[PDB]
RNA sequence: GACCCUUAAC
RNA sequence: CGCCCGUCGCUAGUACCGAUUGAAUGGCUUAGUGAGGCCUCAGGAUCUGCUUAGAGAAGGGGGCAACUCCAUCUCAGAGCGGAGAAUUUGGACAAACUUGGUCAUUUAGAGGAACUAAAAGUCGUAACAAGGUUUCCGUAGGUGAACCUGCGGAAGGAUCAUU
RNA sequence: ACCCACUCGGCACCUUACGAGAAAUCAAAGUCUUUGGGUUCUGGGGGGAGUAUGGUCGCAAGGCUGAAACUUAAAGGAAUU
RNA sequence: GUCGGAUUUCCAACGGGGCCUUUCCUUCUGGCUAACCUUGAGCUUGGCGAACCAGGACUUUUACUUUGAAAAAAUUAGAGUGUUCAAAGCAGGCGUAUUGCUCGAAUAUAUUAGCAUGGAAUAAUAGAAUAGGAC
RNA sequence: UAUCUGGUUGAUCCUGCCAGUAGUCAUAUGCUUGUCUCAAAGAUUAAGCCAUGCAUGUCUAAGUAUAAGCAAUUUAUACAGUGAAACUGCGAAUGGCUCAUUAAAUCAGUUAUCGUUUAUUUGAUAGUUCCUUUACUACAUGGUAUAACUGUGGUAAUUCUAGAGCUAAUACAUGCUUAAAAUCUCGACCCUUUGGAAGAGAUGUAUUUAUUAGAUAAAAAAUCAAUGUCUUCGGACUCUUUGAUGAUUCAUAAUAACUUUUCGAAUCGCAUGGCCUUGUGCUGGCGAUGGUUCAUUCAAAUUUCUGCCCUAUCAACUUUCGAUGGUAGGAUAGUGGCCUACCAUGGUUUCAACGGGUAACGGGGAAUAAGGGUUCGAUUCCGGAGAGGGAGCCUGAGAAACGGCUACC
RNA sequence: UCUUAAGGUAGCCAAAUGCCUCGUCAUCUAAUUAGUGACGCGCAUGAAUGGAUUAACGAGAUUCCCACUGUCCCUAUCUAC
RNA sequence: CUAAGGGUCGGGUACGAUCAACUUA
């Protein structure tokens, strides 16, 4: 290809974007940004398809150009800024706040969080290193670099940001008996409550997680996002709390509680 | 290019064309129900084939299998909704015994004939 | 041009491979520097991603280290006396990595005098104070000192002049010096 | 396995310095590492004299990726051997298997003594030669 | 003992 | 008065052998010749101090016999502080030829020798009955043609059988 | 050396016989649509044709390996009359 | 007694778990003291261990398990849906007539090699034979 | 929708084909100008050749406009609006097309990079730059070949071009201002009695050595010729600093040094608020574009772990000159016989190597189905390759680019 | 059908053996009584008066091609005797 | 210029100076 691709066909965009087959042949390629290509939601597909605040990409650009939308507190005046998991975005019109979160079935659900909730975001530390001048730093899941972290925090922990500065206000370790979120795999959007982690020295640590309904499952360590201790999660959970209702009981709950 | 528009056939031609017993029955069927083609029978028998295939695979699975518990119930509700099989059953029985006459009995051509506003299948 | 791909090579079974693609830029090679001695001339090479690379021809001086003494100093290179890869590199006096060369030995000798100051064979007050503390350490190795009479030190060069444009190295020491001395003076 | 310095270039471990000023027992300090993954560094590697920049223990190669076992079918290359990996390939049409083998050429450090017939464990390393991507890390012979 | 053959012409 | 074999003759078709060293086309030489780039050895049109007591056409401290970090448009052997086009002046990538090798039914050919068919042709009658010498196999020789004969074998024989 | 009774191994021996087979017939040619003990070789309509552009063995005679074009609606097996 | 409708104790194959029966699923570091006649009211104010834990080179070698961290989407099978039906598509549905709210876009080894405190039945050139064996 | 049927005979049962039968997002073609929705469409032969016309250009409050361009001054006598060009920047490496080559090669499952990143995005990050150096002194801020534009040009002709006078430099020796504190190195004050001063420097980032470095499982004592940042010549010998991985010579320190100046903002817009002894003098707020580095994102390169059709009428293949491995170097972004300097015949092979063929791009898939299968897949998605055939290269982060260049055919 | 002791078989050929004859066809060339290949009622081929073949060999007959050249077009010039 | 290729001794139970000739690459 002689260089990076700049287009994205439909049928090649990630499935969880909930795009249709027809009415166009190019899906919005998310630009380079904090989140990966596949595991990100472009602002174009959010502001347009998720909420129907707009009818097309031109009119989303009109929404964008006036600096009304801002994710993590920053405006992001571009069509395809890749807002990803647990990102907070804000619509100052009537003070509407959004936390990009996973639903039960593995798609980016639409939240409604309050102002004090939208202040903070949760970041999973991807790696712990020290940079130039012996200054330590942690790389979060969204690509943030935070200098001088608490020495007690290691890889696979979860730090919470304030989004008004770059500092870590609080954090939670990775251990058995901690509330976790699944970000990836076929268990996407399920909330886990870690019970065990088996190692496999040399690659792909596995973690066993059982949700509130006593259903246990296994996922790779890179797919686990700790979000709190037992009881209170650090963030507001979505509707359904990630319990993974089966099709039979999802059929019943759809019939009774329409 | 834009993603391809999927399409699928709805009818199936019989393996042996000149069957006296089958030819007589199908033209007998068209008269009693006012259909214009044999393809109007071919599709119903093709629709029935997909249904008997669905129930046959489901019934090979054991009882209290989540697949047939969900897919069998869904097929029952769809078939009861369209009125092809009797509604006073809860045993996944009639599906494999559904005959061709049941499907085109529920068509609007005959539905408005027996509802009294048409007075004939051809008039309907 | 010069290529680095494996597609032209016979397969491990010995089968000749058919051509799959044209030569690509990302698999290119370039001509060697063949670094010589004298009147320093380094041409910049632009590489992948920008990433300038300095190709040394005819280099004069180099930064050479005395590992046992923890010192390094700039010093011109007399010439290469031994090369494991090819003897033509010695004859042509070509400066490539791992070449055995003779260096000036003078900045080390003048540092040795201003650091230890001991007498080969059989001052300020602050000089003599540091002299005493640094005594019992000026007797490194006879095979190294014998080179100081001729004012030339045997040395390896550890940088890649065709890559970095620099001729840097270290003085041959210990068993390594005795190994190359054995080959140098071998009949 | 007769002479360390049988080469035209002085053989040594890079950046491992033995100061000729100091003079103690076991003067030539030799660097070694644990390959990880539960493999044990042989005693022949710790107190051996061989250099072998491609040795998994005293060299600069790192073991990562696939780990394989096989039977040594050749030892006639210097520091390289060929192991035979015999496996069963499934042919679905006949619902049964056929015997298949692959020869993998791997590097064998002088820390090990290997002859034809032995069963060895090899770990993947960076490409070491034209055909070699594996290093012997265990031998099933005494 | 010897003994070969058999319409194109509904 | 069935069936049935081969030579030979006339037509047609298909493929084979074949002197003719055209299979003119179609991938590379451990042969030749090197287009052009790239690296490199050099080369040097092209211009910054335009500072050297020239220059009775610029005021300059004194009573104009070369006393002042000064003059156009003439320029300095001040080394010296610099870029740089044309110019194969070696390499490397690779390319500029009546020439050996191979080939996707893959295209000629006097003549030779088959096969297939058609056919209202000629000669016989080898086989099918003990087919009028049982047949058949292998092998060898012979003969217009089927075929005959020697030697050994088979029954798929014309005998499941003798005291 | 004969006679009876066993037994192991062998050459065989009386049937359109349970079973198998198209039948002839079969002590295996059975235990095979109720289809699987192990394993080697071979065939896929008739002809062209066991005919080589080839290869290989042989002193040769020839052996082994072995097509295609083309052409056919049959050729063939076991019975019955 | 857990809705034209059903309560484990006088009966199901109980699918599985742990303990004895010579049976053994490696045993030891300590800041935690866990099933044990070291015990304040019809239940612990000294001790033996996996429903708890980092400190051993050693879970014979495999094939064949069940289990699934995974067939990119599209396609196929398939759930819902009043495109008039249908192919299709992933839409849509419902109001205080005038405000607004809400369900979706599930779910599924049609070829084969990594993990699996639970699986040794099936099938092999594995161990202690001039002991070099075990504790 | 787990069917079969006709054809050898006088007749029969078989073997076995031929023929029928059904389907084909399989193609063609024959028979037709009256219907709704949906839709393939110069793939097969010729990756054959192309007339013509289009298919890549690009601007903001904010990099340059005195267009001799169009336009009410008192917010536009330095310009402050709009604005053709031209420079600069970015893009043209995306897209789109095609399927020729290609048979462990592409490709698929996306193992590894502890083997190599930085159009860009996102986050973070540079008080070290009088380098003729304790101001012997521009940062209230050292210049220039040239574009546009004006000017008689040359040529039949081209998106051909120096010939005479200003801009951005970011193009070039372009080039300053922010002691700090601490550490290290050497030391210009008198007979010192463990000598002890200022003084002079160096220590930001960008490129070789060597290391107290980068450690670490559990107890009490001996001995060091040149006498422990302390004490009364037998007191404490006292937390002593240490991050990651399965693993490293890793991250990152620190120490000689080396660097032919890498960077370390002389740039731009909007806003002119405020204490003052009225000076841009003390400070100003939002931002745009930054050039470095680290991380991040979008990518790229690199392997075979297993898997590919037919062919033995291909059984041996790999033959200075690579052909398997070693050591070293060179080249590369990096690994690597990738290439250059040697032994050994190393490597592959009936488990089919190596040759030959492919009316062969691979795959997701398609058609056909009782179950197993057989055939197809140029083509809407993914990956690869190519731009008439070869080869070479410039620029650029990325191309061996062809609506870029160079050469031969 | 007459006739011979037998009526020339296998092979081979316008052959160093064919008169006719410069045989006919093909090939070779611009052109070939030459050469080669092939072919016939072979004046008068032919089987140890040996037939056919044949690798290697030959100062042996012959034809063609490449190379090469004063053999020639078309001669000229030089040296010694 | 380089490389390769030879002959002659004192053994407490891997060591060297000597000396020597034309074949290859």
């Amino acid at each position: 290809a002689r260089g990076p691709k700049k287009h994205l066909k439909r049928l090649a965009a990630p499935h969880h974007w909930l795009l249709d087959k027809l009415s166009g042949c190019y899906a919005p390629r998310p630009s380079a940004g904090p989140h990966k290509l596949r595991e990100s939601l472009p602002l174009i597909v959010f502001l347009r398809n998720r909420l129907k605040y707009a009818l097309n990409g031109r009119e989303v650009k009109a929404i964008l150009m006036q600096r009304h939308v801002k994710v993590d507190g920053k405006v992001r005046t571009d069509t395809t800024y890749p807002a990803g998991f647990m990102d907070v975005i804000t619509l100052d019109a009537t003070n509407e706040n959004f936390r990009l979160v996973y639903d039960v079935k593995g798609r980016f659900a639409v939240h409604r969080i309050t102002d004090e909730e939208a202040s903070y975001k949760l970041g999973k530390v991807k790696k712990v290193q020290l940079g130039k001048k012996g200054v330590p730093y942690v790389v979060t899941h969204d690509g943030r670099t935070i200098r001088y972290p608490d020495p007690n925090i290691k890889v696979n922990d979860t730090v919470k940001i304030d989004l008004a500065s770059g500092k870590i206000t609080d954090f939670i370790k990775f251990d058995a008996g901690k509330l976790v979120y699944v970000t990836g795999g076929r268990n996407l959007g399920r909330i886990g409550t870690i019970v065990h982690k088996e190692r496999h020295d040399g690659g792909f640590d596995l973690v066993h997680i059982k949700d509130s309904l006593d259903n246990t499952f296994v996922t790779r360590l890179n797919n686990v996002f700790v979000i709190g201790e037992q009881g209170k999660p650090y963030i507001s959970l979505p509707k359904g709390k990630g319990i993974k209702l089966s099709i039979a009981e999802e059929r019943d709950r759809r019939r009774a509680q329409q | 290019p834009r993603a391809p528009r999927t399409y699928s056939k709805t009818y199936s031609t019989p393996k042996r064309p000149y069957e006296s017993s089958r030819l007589d029955a199908e033209l007998k069927l068209a008269g009693e129900f006012g259909l214009k083609n044999k393809k109007e029978i071919y599709r119903i028998s093709f629709q029935l084939s997909k249904i008997r295939r669905a129930a046959r695979d489901l019934l090979t699975r054991d009882e209290k299998d989540p697949k047939r518990l969900f897919e069998g119930n869904a097929l029952i509700r769809r078939l009861v909704r369209v009125g092809v099989l009797s509604e006073d059953k809860k045993k996944l029985d009639y599906v494999l015994a559904l005959k061709v006459e049941d499907f085109l009995e529920r068509r609007l051509q005959t539905q408005v004939y027996k509802l009294g506003l048409a007075k004939s299948v051809h008039h309907a | 041009g010069i290529s680095r791909d494996s597609r032209h090579k016979r397969s491990a079974t010995g089968a000749k491979r058919a051509q799959f693609r044209k030569k690509r830029k990302f698999e290119l090679g370039r001509q060697p520097a063949n670094t010589k001695i004298g009147a320093k001339r380094i041409h910049s090479v632009r590489t992948r991603g920008g990433n300038k690379k300095y190709r040394a021809l005819r280099i004069e001086t180099g930064n050479f280290s005395w590992a046992s003494e923890g010192i390094s100093k700039k010093t011109r290179i007399a010439g290469v006396v031994y090369h494991p890869s090819n003897n033509e590199l010695v004859r042509t006096n070509t400066l490539t990595k791992a070449a055995i060369v003779q260096i000036d030995a003078t900045p080390f000798r003048q540092w040795f005098e201003a650091h230890y100051g001991q007498t080969l064979g059989k001052k300020s007050k602050n000089a003599e104070r540091k002299w005493a503390a640094r005594a019992a350490s000026a007797k490194i190795e006879s095979s190294v000192e014998s080179q100081f009479s001729a004012g030339r030190l045997y040395a390896c060069i550890s940088s890649r002049p065709g890559q970095s444009g620099r001729c840097d190295g270290y003085i041959l020491e210990g068993e390594e010096l005795a190994f190359y001395l054995r080959r140098l003076t071998a009949k | 396995e007769l002479t360390v310095q049988s080469e035209r270039a002085f053989q040594k471990q890079p950046h491992i310095f033995n100061n000729p000023k100091v003079k103690t027992s076991k003067r030539t300090k030799r660097w070694y590492k644990n390959a990880g993954l539960g493999f044990k560094t042989p005693k022949t590697a710790i107190e051996g004299s061989y250099i072998d920049k491609k040795c998994p223990f005293t060299g600069l190669v790192s073991i990562r990726g696939k780990i394989l076992t096989g039977t040594v079918v050749s030892t006639k290359m210097h520091r390289t051997i060929v192991i035979r990996r015999a496996y069963l390939h499934y042919i679905p049409k006949y619902n049964r298997y056929e015997k298949r083998h692959k020869n993998v050429p791997v590097h064998v450090s002088p820390a090990f003594r290997v002859q034809v017939g032995d069963i060895v464990t090899v770990g993947q390393c960076r490409p070491i030669s034209k055909t070699v991507r594996f290093n012997v890390v265990k031998v099933s012979a005494a």
